[PDB]
């Protein structure tokens, strides 16, 4: 489930993500990535 | 070191200007009911974060319940700033006033 | 209560794009639990109880040789009613890049539920 | 990210580490050895009666400078 | 509560002297330096530096980007606490060509 | 409330920046139009630089951060030639109409200039009156007596403020009123009708024909009708139709005129007294250099399997190509008709760029291209934009919606609500020697139970979550509440394990039109089981005016 | 008509002073009506 | 036009008290008093004893660290003057909470002892250790100083080996030296400090 | 190789007046090899090198100075060069003091993170310490903060754990300046470990608590001496601890194996015990103190007395002189608001430490006799007054510390309340009397390993 990507602080390891709450995404643990923007556009 | 001088001396003049002291002060002597708000929030908002309590709280977890019970006794360290809408301003203790 | 979908690569496909992606698991993999949801085509078995998070098909690519299946994009208890295996018009012999999938969403009468 | 994620704890500047405002109400004046040493007399008397025990020990060195030996 | 505490709550960085929130920026320091807050319209470049019989510095006002750029100019902020939508303003403000010159009254 | 807030803001100043500083915060100009290549890239030089931020993933150049912690940063645009803030045609176009080309002034009075200036100097203090007995005490037109009414109106004015401010009436700051900023709208629109409106000069004789305009491109010098042609030369003595002016020309009248008449132009722009005695000069009407956002307030949007493409940089690099162009038409005209008009279509396309990159209605454009790309006027101008939709409007954390439902088992003063909700909202509760026989049984039952909390919260500000935890680690935390940080600033700040929502806390409710302000209350959380909608008394829906066909009621904890 | 009166505004050198909730709100003040008219201070018992 | 603004800068650097070379001991004098205004953020649990939480919250961890207002090494400090709110000296003054916030700031005075180093200074400290290329000090026991070889002249040697000086008298020198500072250099966290020698 | 190599390096040295920096990026990158590579620097090239870096830094310094000197100061295994180039090599790290002052920060770097590793491993960081942190005052801050950057994972195994608070025990004895933070850091971040195993009452964190902490409780025996009583800082390592108790371990819920650190040191003479518990009659019966924090060391207190063996009887009859005094107390001026409408649970205070003076006498009942046959202030006439009293203590106590209570008092003829024990099943929120009148801080401990250091102080049943 998790994506080939970036590397984040926390400082648990070099890392991996996926997203959780669809946007403030976290790493293994549920540590809040610190200021995501979570691009989107809404239809009509 | 200079200028800090030529700007303390005119600021807490000024800060010296607007007050009304204990013999002039004609507003109301009651508790408006948003100071009786901003209080328990303020004074609910200190006992969050271990400030001392002047009270006998016995088994409250809440800090509004805990700061309604120090409103009730008079014991609540604040004192109020009525401001005036030129820039005045009526010092006022939580003691002094009449809870409804 | 019932709704159809959809699945087609060829809207991606241009015209003299090739075949790319197919339908199916592939191999330099083994992600389990796929096989659970889903029959050997990669298309699920129908009357299989899926939710939001599951396999709905498995489409492996040859462009980057992974099978990056697609999910049941919504948030209610459904299952798969029947599959349709829809072919194409313009030859009579590619494989199949559009499928049409059922679902049997259950509503029983819960509080709020006009009448 | 890995590097600047913990630059918050390089700073660590909250309101409780530093004062907001810092202006020197008056000018330098100097003091001298005799006025030095009875305000380190003074002072360092004061904060032995908690942290703070790394920069006592480091006025107390200064404190040794100017009456004893090293 | 409901437009900054649960929708936005942003402490961002003020220059008390030119008075803008975006032009701040932390320091990109020396490798055996710290990072601290510096601002960019205040920050004039090393090179403006004409001539006491010297104009010598008491490591105060220098420091650098990530580009390296040796800047002399951009100290004295503070954190205040606005809505993130009012930066997103004085940037579209500034597509226009109009500044906001704050105001930050500990002084 | 543990990451208290310093300083604060509490006044906004307003003016125009410097063609100067732009410069001095930003030399990070751009020259590439062309944004991404093969291989996707982001060119150092174009709009999506490293140097306006961090992007796709980097590092930034000048924050030297990552793409979450950089704000992004402005750039400025080199146009060579003067692009006029088009929210700034209506004023520049008035203050020329008066400007005579020929005597490098007005074409009104010495004193009449010098009444309006006076006054403004009188209505920017909080006094009215002494703005009309300055009209009062006045006294062959001979300038050589005059120059005693020149100094016998201001002398007053000199000592008028000077009585005013003896007083607590007024200080130097000034003082601005309704009814002083009332009375300012009729000297001002009064003093912009007879500049408008003047037949010959006054200090000469001589005078230029009716400026006209287009839609906010062209400054024509017209034909002048042939009695006034003559009326130049007669008193001077002791090209075509519709010639067109561009705004380097324009600038050119506009030198002698703000600097000459700078002492009315100080007070008529500036409504507070001047603090700062910065000159007016005619630069802050044109744009001299623009700025580039952010690149995260840059990118491009996206939807489906797709990317779709900003506003803000399509007619950013339309700008920049004719910023490419009318770089390399200078070697051309430059050694050597017609090309002359293949120079002047070139500030058009520069004009029209600048008025699509700020407006999208005061662009001619092509077409009608359904509801055209917009400028940055646009993006604030409707019941949709930016203050309405996200300043007034701004959607908010921890809240829902629901359908109501009656109950008669609550109390007038609460609302019935399910676990499906309970589980959910969270209220972060700092940890003291009272809470702490709750807040210990918060985390031995994590979002599972509901009577539990969902993450908590160190001295650092760690959001450490409860989620993948169980009874070996949940018992185990909740011990680690009461154990002090050796961190020295961290020693008053104690720690805030996030509970779900109690029976005890109380919740904003709202119907979707609020009329009457009771359709907005509050309400004792009494949590039920066995549910899945909101549960209301009747009590409430009197109120409210909500009736049980099943209306969508906000919800704010 | 937001750029209209922003148009007049800057021609104004308006040192804008943020005490209409129309514009306390803008920079996310405190809001001066009700709970926000006032001032609450605390009397430490110490000098 | 460019003569006046320039002395907003030449002012804004320059510290006006110098250090006078007194009692002719060869050093200078760098050891200054200054008054100061803090901004400080009370506790709220240090309401009842707010003296003690202002010196421990914002002045504990204000010694013995370089300042940049000041441009010193804080010594130390006595003697808080928590001012008031009520311009009414006594006991219960009043302190002025932030809106959102149970913290309440104030105002206070308050005195401190720093050390002023400048260009054209003489000072005296003993020497630690030493190399054929730099020599380093200690001054007062709290502060570093470093004297390298592009400070020395040429025709001072160096003997061989831990190996020791060798001036022009031919001797491995003694503790206690006479220096000339150059540029002070506050890069890494420990207070870095440049000398030369000659004149 | 033998001065080949000496005029190689010279002419790197000669990079000031040439600036190229040619071969910087070769052999300092050959240094930057990994320790268990055969290709890198011998004995041999590694003395007039370094003659070269000690007694040389202006024809290096730069930003391109730095690159010569990273890959010297971050050579791990930095002991395991020969002594005869150990006197050299550290005369290029005692210079590094003295070059520039600013490159002790990266040395401290290296210096905790070998904290991991045993004092039969880097014996000579010790020597290092002492002979500079008294030539550089001001890095004392990074010094007591890196035993919290630098600290040891929390799932370590024992070879992480046994050498690190070896390297922190030992070191205060010759560093005792730095100060209150260096005892601290064991206390902090032992109930990371006591409060895992409780709540798992596998075997990997019990040997941390069983051997690991057996150095600590062995170091501060060793500080508690006859002569650092007399002369030096036994006492004040008795104050760091004082003032230590009181702040991590007692407000923290069910926290067994800890307390015995402080259990094991005050048991020895007659002075740190008669200033640790008058401290804490200045903690358990003050009224300024907070109500709710005085249940648990009223609770404290109890299991103390009756769990110590090294205290004298004339001792425990002190705890009497002021406990029994304590109910000469409440006889007096709160017998009088039970006829005032209201329940007991405004008393919840009063039976905390009423239970810890019948858990005296469930406990020491064979140590008060005389030849007389009488008792220490009537021992069997107290016990009789304060329960027969209009309070009913026998519901507000526990059943079983009233089986026990009751069993005593029937073989010795103390009380006679048996028919009013059995007058309660007609008398008679709660958890929080239920639980404190259960939880006793010196239990019986699970740990077998410990109660080796502790087999005579610790009191057995009988
Ligand atoms: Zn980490
Ligand atoms: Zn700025
Ligand atoms: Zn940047
Ligand atoms: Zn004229």
């Amino acid at each position: 489930t998790f994506i080939r990507g970036p590397i984040c602080g926390t400082d648990n390891c070099p890392s991996r993500l996926w997203r959780i709450i669809d946007g403030r995404r976290t790493c293994q643990y549920g540590h809040v990535m610190e200021g995501d923007v979570e691009f989107n556009d809404d239809e009509d | 070191p200079e200028d800090f001088q030529q700007h303390e001396q005119i600021r807490r003049k000024t800060l010296k200007e607007k007050a009304i002291p204990k013999d002039q002060r004609a507003t109301t002597p009651y508790m408006t009911k948003y100071e009786r708000a901003r209080i328990l929030g303020t004074r609910a908002l200190q006992i969050s974060m271990n400030a001392p309590v002047f009270v006998d709280l016995e088994g409250e977890t809440d800090p509004l319940r805990i700061a309604m019970k120090e409103l009730a006794e008079k014991k609540i360290p604040l004192v109020i700033r009525r401001y005036l809408p030129d820039g005045s301003f009526e010092d006022w203790s939580v003691e002094e006033l009449i809870v409804d | 209560m019932y709704k159809t979908e959809k699945v087609d690569l060829a809207l991606n496909r241009n015209r003299g794009d090739p075949i790319t992606q197919h339908f199916g698991f592939g191999n330099d993999e083994w992600p389990k639990e796929w096989l659970e949801k889903l029959d050997e085509d990669g298309l699920p078995y129908i009357g299989t109880y899926v939710e939001e998070g599951d396999p709905i098909c498995a489409y492996f690519d040859d462009t980057l040789n992974k099978t990056k299946i697609k999910t049941y994009h919504s948030s209610e208890p459904a299952y798969i009613e029947e599959v349709n295996l829809i072919g194409d018009e313009s030859n009579k012999f590619q494989e199949l890049q559009t499928v049409s999938i059922k679902y049997r969403i259950r509503r029983t009468p819960q509080i709020g539920d006009k009448f | 990210m890995m590097k600047g994620s913990r630059r918050t704890g390089n700073n660590t500047a909250t309101t409780l580490n530093t004062p907001v405002v810092i202006h020197a109400t008056q000018l330098p004046q100097h003091v001298s050895t005799d006025e030095v040493l009875q305000f380190l007399e003074s002072f360092i008397d004061e904060k032995e009666n908690t942290n703070l025990s790394s920069s006592i020990s480091q006025l107390k060195r200064i404190q040794r400078d100017f009456k004893g030996l090293p | 509560d409901r437009l900054l505490n649960s929708s936005d709550y942003t402490q961002a960085s003020v220059c008390r002297e030119c008075g803008s929130i975006l032009t701040t920026q932390q320091s990109v320091p020396r490798i055996g330096s710290i990072s601290t807050v510096c601002c960019r319209r205040c920050s004039m470049r090393f090179e403006d530096a004409k001539k006491g019989e010297k104009i010598f510095i008491d490591d105060s006002q220098i420091w650098e980007d990530g580009q390296g750029n040796k800047f002399v100019g951009g100290n004295e902020t503070t954190t205040v606490a606005i809505p993130f939508v009012l930066k997103y303003l004085d940037s579209e403000l500034s597509a226009m060509g109009i500044r906001l010159r704050y105001n930050v009254e500990p002084k | 409330i543990s990451k208290p807030v310093g300083s604060e803001i509490t006044s906004v100043d307003f003016g125009i920046l410097t063609a100067k500083e732009i410069r001095n915060l930003s030399a990070k100009q751009i020259t590439n139009p062309t944004v991404l290549d093969n291989l996707g890239h982001p060119v150092s030089g174009g709009l999506y630089d490293l140097a306006l931020g961090a992007f796709l993933r980097n590092l930034c150049s000048t924050c030297g951060l990552d793409e979450k912690f950089c704000p992004g940063h402005q750039g400025h645009i080199e146009l060579p030639v003067p692009c006029y803030n088009p929210l700034f045609f209506n004023q520049l176009y008035i203050y020329l109409r008066a400007s005579c080309l020929f005597c490098h002034h007005f074409r009104l009075k010495s004193v009449e200039v010098h009444r309006y200036a006076c006054k403004l100097r009188l209505l920017q203090y909080g006094l009215i009156d002494e703005s009309y007995k300055l009209d009062e005490i006045t006294l062959d037109i001979s300038s050589t007596l005059l120059n005693e009414l020149k100094s016998k109106r201001s002398e007053y004015v000199d000592m008028a403020i000077a009585k005013a401010l003896s007083d607590g009436r007024t200080t130097e700051r000034g003082s601005f009123t309704a009814t002083v900023n009332d009375e300012r709208k009729k000297l001002v629109h009064e003093f912009h009708k007879k500049l408008l409106s003047r037949g010959k000069c006054d200090n000469c004789g001589m005078f230029s024909p009716k400026f006209r305009k287009d839609g906010f491109t062209k400054i024509f010098e017209t034909a002048l009708n042939e009695k006034q042609i003559t009326n130049n030369r007669v008193k001077g003595f002791i090209k075509t139709g519709s010639t067109y002016i561009l705004s380097t020309e324009v600038k050119n009248i506009l030198d002698t005129v703000f600097r000459k008449e700078q002492c009315v132009l100080q007070y008529v722009f500036h409504s507070r007294p001047n603090l700062s005695r910065k000159l007016v000069k005619a630069d802050s009407f044109f744009m001299d250099v623009l700025v580039v956002p952010p690149t995260r307030f840059r990118l491009p949007s996206k939807l489906g399997e797709e990317v779709h493409e900003n506003s803000q940089n399509q007619l950013l690099s339309k700008v920049l190509t004719t910023s490419l162009l009318i770089r390399d038409l200078n070697d051309d005209l430059s050694k050597l008709r017609v090309i002359f008009s293949r120079l002047m279509n070139a500030f058009v396309t520069i004009q029209n760029d600048v008025n699509a990159f700020i407006d999208s209605t005061k662009a001619q454009g092509r077409t009608s291209g359904k509801v055209p790309i917009p400028g940055v006027k646009q993006a604030l101008e409707k019941k949709e934009g930016l203050f309405r939709k996200h300043m007034m409007g701004k959607r908010v954390n921890y809240a829902a919606r629901s359908v109501i439902s009656p109950d008669p088992n609550i109390e007038t003063n609460e609302i019935g609500v399910p676990p499906v909700f309970a589980v959910k909202l969270t209220y972060p509760e700092p940890v003291t020697a009272y809470n702490i026989a709750e807040l210990r049984q918060a985390v031995i039952n994590g979002p599972d139970k509901w009577p539990g909390a969902t993450q908590i919260q160190n001295e650092d500000g760690s959001l450490v979550s409860l989620i993948g935890m169980s009874v070996e680690q949940r018992k185990a935390l909740a011990n680690q509440l009461l154990t002090p940080s050796s961190n020295v600033s961290t020693h008053t700040l104690n720690k805030k394990v996030y509970r779900h929502i109690k029976n005890r806390d109380v919740v904003l409710m709202n119907r979707q039109p609020t009329l009457h302000k009771a359709s907005m209350m509050g309400h004792k959380v009494r949590v039920l089981p066995n549910e899945k909608t909101l549960r209301l008394h009747y009590a409430n829906t009197g109120a409210y005016n909500a009736d049980f066909d099943g209306d969508e009621m906000n919800m704010h904890f | 008509t937001t750029c209209q009166f922003l148009t007049k505004a800057v021609l104004d050198n308006e040192r804008e002073q943020l005490d209409s909730p129309s514009a306390r709100i803008v920079v996310g003040k405190l809001n001066n009506v009700g709970t926000g008219s006032f001032d609450v201070l605390a009397k430490v018992p110490n000098a | 036009n460019e003569n006046r603004e320039t002395a907003r800068f030449i002012k804004k650097h320059k510290k006006q008290v110098t250090n006078p070379i007194d009692e002719k001991n060869g050093t200078s004098n760098c050891i200054v008093r200054v008054p100061i205004a803090l901004y400080v953020s009370l506790a709220p649990m240090y309401l009842e004893n707010p003296l003690q939480g202002v010196m421990k919250q914002h002045l504990n961890p204000l010694v013995m660290k370089y300042n940049n207002k000041v441009g010193g090494v804080v010594l130390g400090y006595e003697g808080l003057k928590i001012l008031d709110a009520d311009p009414l000296d006594t006991s219960e003054k009043l302190i002025k909470i932030t809106p959102d916030t149970p913290f309440g700031f104030t105002w206070c005075h308050v005195n401190l002892y720093v050390w002023q180093p400048q260009v054209g200074d003489v000072l005296e400290g003993y020497i630690f250790i030493q190399s054929a290329s730099h020599i380093g000090l200690l001054i007062h026991d709290a502060f570093n100083a470093s004297i390298k070889k592009n400070n020395i002249p040429v025709d001072w040697t160096f003997v061989h080996n831990l190996g020791h000086w060798v001036d022009s008298n031919g001797e491995p020198i003694d503790g206690k030296l006479r220096f000339t500072v150059r540029n002070v250099h506050t890069t890494g966290r420990v207070v870095s400090v440049d000398g030369t020698l000659i004149s | 190789s033998a001065a080949m190599y000496s005029r190689f390096v010279k002419s790197a040295l000669d990079d000031l007046d040439k600036n190229d920096s040619t071969q910087i990026g070769i052999i300092a990158n050959q240094v930057a090899l990994p320790s268990k590579n055969p290709e890198r620097i011998n004995d041999k090239n590694l003395n007039i090198l370094l003659d070269i870096l000690s007694s040389n830094i202006n024809r290096i310094e730069s930003s391109r100075g730095t690159f010569l000197i990273q890959s010297i100061i971050n050579f791990e295994k930095w002991w395991e060069l020969p002594p005869h180039t150990l006197s050299k090599y550290i005369y290029f790290i005692k210079i590094l003091c003295s070059s520039i002052p600013k490159w002790w920060q990266d040395v401290s770097m290296i210096l905790v993170s070998c904290f991991i590793l045993p004092i039969k491993q880097t014996v000579c960081h010790h020597d290092m310490l002492k002979y500079f942190l008294r030539m550089i005052p001001s890095s004392m801050g990074f010094i007591d903060t890196y035993l919290a950057k630098f600290f040891p994972n929390k799932n370590d195994t024992r070879r992480k754990l046994v050498n690190y608070t070896s390297n922190l025990l030992k070191l205060r004895g010759y560093c005792s300046e730095l100060g209150f933070q260096i005892w601290s850091l064991l206390i902090e971040k032992i109930i990371s470990i006591d409060v895992e195993l409780q709540n798992e009452l596998i075997k990997e964190l019990s040997t941390k608590l069983d051997s690991i902490l057996t150095l600590v409780s062995t170091h501060v025996e060793e500080q508690v001496t006859p002569e650092s009583l007399e002369s030096g800082e036994g006492v004040g390592v008795f104050n760091t601890l004082t003032t230590l108790f009181k702040t991590h371990v007692l407000p923290t819920y069910y926290t067994r194996s800890i307390q015995y650190i402080m259990f094991h040191v005050s048991q020895q003479q007659l002075e740190l015990m008669d200033s640790f518990l008058v401290t804490l009659i200045d903690i358990s019966f003050a009224v300024n103190e907070a109500a709710e924090k005085k249940i648990k060391s009223l609770q404290y207190l109890g299991s103390y007395i009756a769990r110590a063996k090294k205290l004298s009887r004339t001792q425990i009859i002190f705890v009497a002189s002021y406990l029994t005094s304590w109910l000469n107390r409440y006889v007096i001026e709160r017998e009088e608001e039970v006829d005032q409408r209201g329940g007991m649970e405004r008393f919840k205070h009063f039976y905390a430490a009423f239970q810890a003076l019948c858990y005296i006498f469930c406990f020491r009942h064979n140590i008060f006799r005389d030849t007389d046959g009488n008792w220490e202030c009537e021992l069997d006439k107290f016990f009789q007054r304060m329960v027969i009293s209009k309070f009913n203590p026998l519901k507000f106590c526990n059943e079983n510390v009233m089986l026990m209570f009751a069993r005593i008092a029937q073989q010795e003829s103390v009380a006679y309340c048996f028919s009013i024990i059995e007058n309660n099943n007609n008398e008679r929120t709660r958890q929080q009397f239920i639980d404190l009148q259960s939880y006793f801080p010196y239990d019986p401990l699970f740990l077998k390993n410990y109660k080796i250091l502790m087999k005579e102080y610790y009191i057995e049943w009988s």
